[PDB]
């Protein structure tokens, strides 16, 4: 809700559309809580273009979600985050989990919840497209 | 809901 939060999460999405289309990625956040628009979308598609990312480049994305989160920090109380990915790009998908655990703990139950969610979009997703479902509670 | 979802696809 900050204004100034709101201007660096868009700040923050906007290099992560940048870096996407430099690499070639494509993102579409398939739904979201227009309340939480611009958050939901910011961890969605960083998240997803660090699990797509070339690893020399997953850094960088990963520096960008590891921001994103820490901002958030201010407006989420707890952040979920719930990722399938094909087979050549689990470990991207683990780092992913790993740094939003860091700065949410995740826990079981929303963890279950956005599964599910994911699971959700996995029923019209391809074989070899990466899903990320997140679930945030704001402050 | 506090929810969201999305998917990506490599090059």
């Amino acid at each position: 809700m900050p204004p100034r939060v709101r201007r660096r999460v868009e700040e923050l999405l906007r290099r992560a559309r940048e870096l996407a289309e430099e690499l070639g990625i494509r993102v579409e956040v398939l739904e979201v809580d227009p309340e939480y628009e611009l958050e939901l979308t910011a961890v969605i598609t960083l998240a997803i273009l660090a699990v797509l990312a070339p690893p020399e480049r997953q850094d960088e994305v990963l520096e960008l979600l590891r921001e994103t989160l820490k901002t958030l920090s201010e407006v989420v109380e707890s952040l979920a985050v719930s990722i399938w990915a094909p087979p050549e790009r689990e470990e991207a998908a683990r780092r992913v989990e790993r740094l939003v655990e860091e700065a949410f703990n995740t826990t079981p139950e929303t963890r279950e919840r956005a599964r599910k969610l994911r699971d959700e979009a996995r029923r019209d997703a391809e074989p070899d497209e990466v899903v990320v479902a997140v679930h945030l509670v704001p402050k | 809901p506090g929810f969201g979802v999305g998917r990506g696809l490599a090059p």
